């Protein structure tokens, strides 16, 4: 029989019904290492907990690739004007500073 | 002094109102259901019980010619004959050889006993609610009956008590119910004076001690066969007996929320849904002076552990500093945890232990000693048994709340990642200032 | 045969429904309505009676020390006195001068009488309505009371009608009612056993002959004056009375839609609101064949003078011309006029006379009389009254038809500006044509 946590009757024979319920007991570990953490919470809505994680996920992937092609960005604006007839970075003291070391020089 | 508040309609919940009254120390009002009868209104459709067929001797009035005397009996049918030879025994039943005619009739009528048998077919449509509860403010520890609709003003020693409509409407009986015994089927029973052979409904007495009786169940009679004074015919068997046999799950078996069904009064017993709004009344004599109850300074939460179970698996302490002894309240302001223990001994030590159970990992309620408040925190473990005998005693409420381990954790890369997006937007915004000017 | 139309739910509407089953003489089916109780369902609230208050002789234990023996009767007031000297005649009532107490008590209890001098507070929640109508078709004259559901079928020789759920749902009776004598007011009681003393209900009994009587009065003793016996108390007086001098307007007399209001079976009689549609089942004996039904040509209207009074207030005769003489039905396929007959006799001389009320001052209609059909005009006229003790026998349509003489007037003007507005356009568009090629 399952026994959601809302709990059931079973009316074996002509024995008065009994109700049982189920505890929030879930396996894995309890307040600790996130990747123990999740599995705490899976177990506890399962389709909640996956669909949490992946939006948690996706949402830091798209924020570190902004941060990368907001990163590129700023190099190809600084880099441009220095390198356009000259070579020329200032090598290093104002290379850094401004903008990405990672030119040749 | 008027206040208003809302209960879980949940059996043998102990939901504990606080009513904060300035000018007068805080009393906790700790109150619970222990049964709520959900009566409808009935309207007695018809009733129906097995029928059963009598068939009056056949009159044979032979040498001669019988007539159809037609009646209006429920279902009555007349059948004449002719050329028909009874042999009554001990030879032939008249000096004719033919030219005899047999007057066959027969009707259906109900059962001898069926005051004891009949299966009311009832429509319900409206709902009532009533309610036992039991209350326990200060010393009165008393229960009482009341009508859940906004109503009835219940007094128990002096607080005068009102339990609103309820806030949800929700019934499980549906416009058309059926009564037999014990059970309450949701069917859908033919309306009177249009059931079928066979099927529920084939004998539709409007009532048991009335007498209309619309009884369609097909008899048919047959010409009896020759050398014999049988009155034979063909009936659909009691309708009501397939219906027995048929009558499939009832509703005592698949009611939502648990909840069970008595006939008598037919009605709905601790139906665990939506909440009950309260507003309660209070005479000023049953509140307590400020400068009589003792005074709390300095209150602070200390877990000693917590297991998130269902009954009160949540151990915390409270060390504060007073200046007399006796007792006062204790209450969680928020949800996510509920008290066992609702009025407290302090003494002058600075240690009082109470019990709270909740259902979230890492919960956060302010519990509130006599007059003081602390917010309060808890590393909550999960307990391992998978099964309990009893309902849970918790708000089934699990969001963590902020500064929780779980939380703490998001808000440790959230704010790293916001961090790494702000430095860039600032280096961005740097790249394409020196750009402009 | 399946027919379903609505009648307009006004008491003493000649209306007259017209079927018209293929192969069969066109039938007029005249049927109006003469009362419609509408009878609210009822939950008995609480009774409220004047109360009557009982005072217990004084007990006098002098020189000794009575004490004050609580009691739970309605509202019970138990006071104990001290160094009080009663001066019953003849002198002192006893040997000790002081040091003596009397044991005052009082408390409420419904009036000696009030099984005849009660208020009911019903709660009315659901309307139910009943109504006793007249069908003339053929030669019937008959009445029969119906229920207004869809549900009940009468049967009126032959013929088997079912009235359907009223058009609208519209209730006079507010949720909650009160019901005195012979009036239900609209009041709002306050909760049982909430009453407050001198307002409504401040004695609230379950049911006249229940024993529950929470008596919220304000009962207050007081200490009585010296060299004396009395027993004083200061009681808000009765709250049921001053309910009867400030009950304001009852429901009878501001029932929206004339609805009058009958009290012991508590009901709304005569609703003039919404529509009842009807559904009727016709054998083909009530219907006439089409051979043996005469036959009707070169119909024509010719009103002889129409007044659009609230009565009978139109004249207009038919010129026809049949085959033979008989009689058959004739109705009005608009509504804008309403006819008197239902049924007309056609003999050889084609002249039919007809009376007809509406209330348009140039109505039109396709009168059908028998089998045939006229398109019928008037010029009518208004009377001079401004006032009549008969309610209106017209549907109270006033927007005059096409080729009236109010809007021939709109049609010859919009026809010039329309012909001013097409030479204007034929014009532009010949000049933008030269212009263009």
């Amino acid at each position: 029989i399952p026994v959601p946590v809302d709990g059931m009757e079973y009316h074996w024979g002509n024995n008065d019904p009994v109700r049982l319920w189920s505890q929030l007991t879930t396996e894995g570990k309890p307040h600790g290492w996130p990747h123990q953490i999740v599995q705490y919470y899976y177990g506890l809505y399962p389709a909640a907990t996956v669909s949490a994680v992946v939006g948690m996920s996706l949402l830091a992937l798209i924020s570190i690739f902004a941060s990368c092609y907001m990163l590129v960005a700023a190099r190809s604006k600084c880099l441009t004007p220095y390198a356009l007839t000259p070579g020329a970075a200032v090598p290093w003291t104002l290379g850094i500073l401004c903008c990405a070391p990672r030119a040749h020089a | 002094y008027e206040h208003s508040t809302v209960m879980p309609n949940v059996v043998g919940f102990p939901y504990k109102a606080h009513i904060e009254r300035p000018g007068y120390s805080p009393l906790t009002l700790q109150m619970q259901v222990v049964e709520t009868s959900l009566e409808p209104t009935l309207n007695l459709e018809y009733i129906t019980c097995e029928y059963k067929t009598v068939v009056p001797s056949p009159y044979v009035k032979c040498c001669g010619a019988s007539e159809c005397s037609t009646k209006e009996k429920p279902d009555y049918q007349c059948k004449v004959y002719t050329g028909v030879y009874p042999f009554m025994w001990g030879g032939a039943y008249c000096f004719c050889d033919s030219e005899n005619t047999q007057l066959s009739e027969a009707y259906v009528d109900r059962s001898d006993v069926c005051r004891h048998d009949h299966a009311s077919a009832y429509k319900a449509h409206t709902a009532s609610l009533k309610a036992k509860v039991r209350v326990m403010y200060g010393n009165v520890n008393q229960t009482v009956d009341v009508y859940v609709n906004g109503d009835h003003a219940v007094t128990i020693g002096g607080t005068q008590f009102i339990f609103g409509p309820l806030s949800s409407a929700w019934t499980p009986f549906d416009n058309k119910i059926v009564v037999y015994k014990d059970e309450v089927f949701n069917q859908d029973f033919p309306p009177y004076g249009s059931g079928q052979p066979g099927r529920f409904g084939d004998i539709q007495s409007r009532t048991v001690e009335s007498n209309d009786l619309y009884a369609n169940t097909a008899l048919k009679l047959a010409r009896p066969s020759p050398g014999m004074v049988h009155v034979p015919y063909t009936q659909t068997p009691s309708g009501f007996k397939y219906w027995l046999k048929e009558k499939g799950t009832a509703l005592n078996t698949k009611a939502p929320f648990g909840c069970q069904i008595k006939t008598n009064p037919v009605r709905a017993m601790n139906c665990a849904v939506g909440n009950i709004p309260v507003s309660m009344n209070l005479p000023d004599s049953a509140f307590t002076r400020i400068v009589e109850a003792p005074t709390i300074i300095d209150l602070t939460c200390t877990v000693a552990t917590c297991t998130h179970s269902s009954d009160f698996g949540g151990v915390l302490t409270l060390t504060y500093k007073t200046n007399k002894n006796g007792d006062c309240s204790v209450h969680s302001h928020s949800n996510v945890a509920t008290l066992q223990e609702a009025t407290a001994k302090v003494k002058t030590a600075g240690k009082v232990t109470l019990h709270f159970s909740t259902a979230s990992a890492s919960p956060s309620f302010v519990v509130s000693l006599c007059s003081a408040r602390a917010t309060c925190s808890a590393s909550c473990e999960p307990p391992k048994d998978h099964i309990v005998p009893y309902a849970a005693s918790h708000s089934n409420v699990v969001f963590p709340d902020m500064s929780g381990t779980a939380l703490s954790w998001v808000q440790k890369i959230s704010g790293g990642l916001g961090a790494f997006a702000i430095g860039a937007i600032l280096v961005l915004v740097v790249v394409t200032c020196i750009g402009l000017r």
